[PDB]
DNA sequence: TAAAATTTTTT
DNA sequence: AAAAAATTTTAAAAATTTTTTAAAAAAAAAA
DNA sequence: TTTTTTTTTTAAAAAATTTT
């Protein structure tokens, strides 16, 4: 009754690579608009949003709306089994408790059917209210991923204190201080390496950056991070696959 | 020992005390003051207040630690020789005399500390009342007689028979918790050789030649600032701790000239005051001549090991074969050559 | 002191180097260039590090200043920088924190880095120039490769030198090693060549948890200057082709 | 005995395949070949290693000739070996080590090494070898593939096999895994040979650890010689190039 | 046998 | 008012398993 | 042709519980 073929397999596999640290267990929301997934994390800090569309998927269909009770790590263990140019066909079905996934090489003719065991969940729905954000980054991913990467090893917290000429990531701990400071890049004409600062108003807030940490597995999805805040509501950390949808992490300040 | 000489030490000369680490030793023979150490060992060592009571009712827990410090020991490289104290002196033995009624204080508080019922409390009046005694001893000495680290018995203090072992050029230093070693006469002391926290834990080595060159002064005069800081067998003036010593050391260089020329009023000289029989104990105390007994060290046979460690106390097998076991692979290696011995200082710059 | 770096990752991969055999050291930072000249915590072997200005691409330095660095602490932030960074390790007037800016070559990610250090005391060893009798250079990754391996078999090293051979024996429970180097006459490169400097044979016994530890600075060059003698220390000098060089010395079993 | 190899990482790969698996075995020398046939250390697998003298480039064992070595420690100093090197055997009948010659392509670093044998008595005379049922020759990093991701599923592996393809069929607390090939033909490409010589069907389960073993040999050869019949212990034939042949065997449940 | 904490004098 | 004390209180352990992070290191895939 | 992550397989701490 539910069928999701999608030829990128590999945005699938970075999802559940993402998602597999800090989710111990989530409802797959599965609409006939497109895939959603209502989660908030194990320690009940962090609020993850996935959307995957229905125009990202090849042939997507869905009968009625699903939402069953996946366990991320066992997703994780059966979607290491797929390769980076492998399809992938999602399938369930009405009466089976079962999450059925299909593996298909294109240039191959090898086909790897995987059955799931699923569980029964209480479903969490927190809609966030969505807003003009005053603090709006556009920043490479891999930069992103090298900031909460080398700030890990000085200090569990990071201060953003942004300004309009470019962006400030700040950390203090016991062995010592570091303050990473991005200019706003105009002359690359990439439009990914470019750190595209919109803003009306500065802001600085200090974030959780284990946290940052676990959010920052998402980066071989986009080559670029969309840094979303405010003063008061957590920030954004959108990860825009370029066909499919958005993966927004949300991380309450200290 | 001495209450506050290392904190007189710190304040005056900092380049004394060096921070040594305990990987630093290798061709080092290094006395230990042994009843220390099992002191020490029998503290620590607890289920919640009763320490490793066996079937028979006596404790074993000074040579299961004593034990596995000494694999540690060979482990690191450290090259140990376990000193016993002997016959302590009537001087000593008014301080031994004021233990004795701390610890019988010590016990009328545990009579309401276990009417009250408190673990806490019984645990630690119970170790207040830890005191060795001649078969803790003996088994000691039969326990290092098993693994082959030498047995020395000093007659009067096993402090005094390590300064002299390490004035002699026998041993490398002495490695004991107090200050008396400095005093009996010893140019280099190890300060908390303990066999753990190697990173937050590094060992205080005094070395008395940075000492005497940085005071000013000879071992004797060493020997009377000793004396007035408060030894266990003569007692402060009237008040008088590191600086005021500090400052009657530093001008009248004797203490006949320091009990002379100060004020009968103003710090006035305690009754029955005996500097003079201290200050010839601290140089010529009762020791054993080091080059009677050699220093050897022999790879251990494991059958009289296990049958003693596992047949008269009845504990683990696996543990002690896997430590006698790397303490003959630490001991049967090669010798490693330290730099020092090659390169010479030209000084330190000390950030 | 203000010492911009043409290429970071060159004291990058010393403090890669020097993460694992030093925890605490001064550096002996003067106007003639950074020295930093300590032991080890085993005290068995001793790391000269020498950059003199010439390297850099600036340096000013008004006063002999030494600061004592955790060389972890200044690793973990030493690994904030990418490869091709540009480092100015800065410390002002009484300074309690040293920073360091690591100036990306796009001019687009400038990371401030101050890091809080300790006071130390670290003896130095009064060293002479000595005119070691058996000179031998190689290849960096070889020597690496030979201490790795031969420190699957036992702790010891032999190194013995013939008059145009190179014999790394070593022994232990596995068996004996014994990996033998020629003298090159057809090759003719700068990375690899083995040439010795002829004197005297030698056969000396080193510890090979120490050489372990002294071959994690082999990305900085393609030359290990093996220079010892009898009864004297080796010296493995991993010399920075610009920036002086990084003298380990170890003390024979 | 002196048996000098060409393709170092032949015999390198081997004792990376033996090494997890089998501690100890008797490399059962003989004169047609050096030959292993050993049994596993929880006694349910079954390793046929045979090493034919014509991919040697020199052979000179004369006595019918064999001794137990350690193949974690035999491992070892085959990682003491590079990646590519000239490997000569060499032993005596009176001597018992085992000596081995790293000869370095750049005929500089020759690294003499020698190993201490532990001797024992292993049955090598009950061998299965008789007709099968189906033979399945396909890539062996697809069967590394498929043995890793069903060890991630569970701790069987249920193999079905049919004339249009083979089917590795897994289930656990975490799902079902039914991996299902097909027979590709495959001419002038050997990237995809999954051919199957099917005769009779078989379903029957086995333990995906022990796969995992059989699995980790997978830098030997690009093909797998997979083949079992029914309730016969299956075969896993690594098909070394006109050098010799690594045979796993493994009795079911 | 050690260190520090808190109140106490000396200057 | 700092310095310099003398009272009072506290504390003394080594290590395998087991449990989580940091980390080399050959082995994946990169420029 | 050595890197970057990635994955992997050991290893560092860091604790409660023991080592009877």
């Amino acid at each position: 009754m539910f069928e999701a073929r999608l030829v990128q397999g590999s945005i699938l596999k970075k999802v559940l690579e993402a998602l597999k640290d800090l989710i111990n267990e989530a409802c797959w929301d599965i609409s006939s608009s497109g895939v959603n997934l209502q989660s908030m994390d194990s320690s009940h800090v962090s609020l993850v949003q996935l959307t995957l569309r229905s125009e990202g998927f090849d042939t997507y269909r869905c009968d009625r709306n699903l939402a069953m009770g996946v366990n991320l790590t066992s997703m994780s263990k059966i979607l290491k089994c797929a390769g980076n140019e492998d399809i992938i066909t999602l399938r369930a079905e009405d009466n089976a408790d079962t999450l059925a996934l299909v593996f298909e090489a294109p240039n191959q003719e090898k086909v790897s059917d995987y059955e799931m065991k699923l569980m029964d969940l209480d479903v969490e729905q927190l809609g966030i209210p969505e807003q003009e954000y005053s603090c709006v980054v556009k920043m490479p991913s891999g930069e992103f991923a090298r900031i909460c990467r080398d700030l890990s090893h000085i200090g569990d917290a990071v201060v953003i204190s942004c300004a309009k000429d470019g962006v400030k990531f700040s950390a203090s701990g016991e062995l010592g201080n570091g303050n990473i400071k991005l200019s706003q890049t105009s002359n690359v004409d990439k439009e990914e390496e470019a750190v595209t600062i919109e803003m009306n108003e500065p802001v600085q807030l200090t974030f959780a950056l284990r946290y940052l940490n676990f959010f920052t597995k998402a980066t071989p999805l986009s080559s670029t991070v969309t840094l979303s805040m405010s003063a008061d509501v957590p920030l954004v950390v959108e990860y825009k696959i370029a066909d499919m949808g958005h993966l927004k992490y949300y991380l309450a300040p200290k | 020992g001495i209450q506050g000489l290392a904190k007189l030490i710190a304040d005056v000369a900092p380049s004394a005390i060096r921070e040594n680490d305990i990987k630093s030793y290798f061709g080092r023979k290094v006395a230990i003051d042994a009843s220390m150490s099992i002191y020490q060992f029998l503290i620590a060592v607890r289920q919640g207040g009763d320490v490793l009571q066996n079937e028979e009712g006596e404790t074993t827990s000074h040579l299961m630690g004593m034990f596995y410090r000494t694999i540690r020991m060979m482990e690191n490289g450290i090259k140990p020789v376990y000193v016993f104290d002997g016959k302590p002196p009537q001087l000593k033995s008014g301080e031994l005399a004021k233990r004795s009624e701390r610890r019988a204080e010590a016990e009328k508080q545990l009579q309401q500390a276990q009417a009250a019922g408190a673990e806490q409390e019984v645990e630690k009046f119970t170790k207040r009342l830890v005191k060795v005694t001649k078969q803790h001893n003996d088994e000691c000495k039969h326990l290092l007689s098993l693994m082959g680290i030498p047995y020395l018995d000093a007659p009067s203090e096993a402090e005094a028979s390590c300064a002299a072992l390490v004035k002699a050029g026998k041993v490398y230093a002495a490695a004991t918790e107090d200050m008396d070693c400095l005093t009996f006469g010893s140019p280099v002391l190890m300060r908390h050789l303990t066999a753990s926290e190697a990173k937050k834990l590094p060992i205080q080595e005094f070395h008395l030649s940075r000492i005497l060159q940085e005071l000013g002064l000879n071992q004797e005069q060493f020997v009377d600032l000793c004396i007035l800081l408060g030894s266990d067998y003569c007692e402060s003036i009237r008040g008088i701790g590191p600086k005021r010593a500090v400052d009657l050391i530093q001008k009248h260089k004797s203490i006949e000239e320091i009990v002379r020329r100060l004020d009968p009023n103003k710090y006035p000289v305690p009754e029955n005051w005996l500097h003079k029989e201290a200050h010839q104990l601290f140089l010529e105390p009762e020791v054993l001549d080091p080059e009677s007994v050699e220093l050897k060290w022999s790879e251990p046979n494991e059958e009289e090991l296990i049958k003693f460690m596992c047949g008269e106390k009845q504990f683990s097998e696996e543990r002690i074969r896997s430590g006698v076991k790397r303490l003959s692979k630490s001991r049967q290696g090669s010798t490693q050559g330290r730099l020092d011995d090659f390169f010479k200082v030209t000084g330190s710059l000390s950030s």
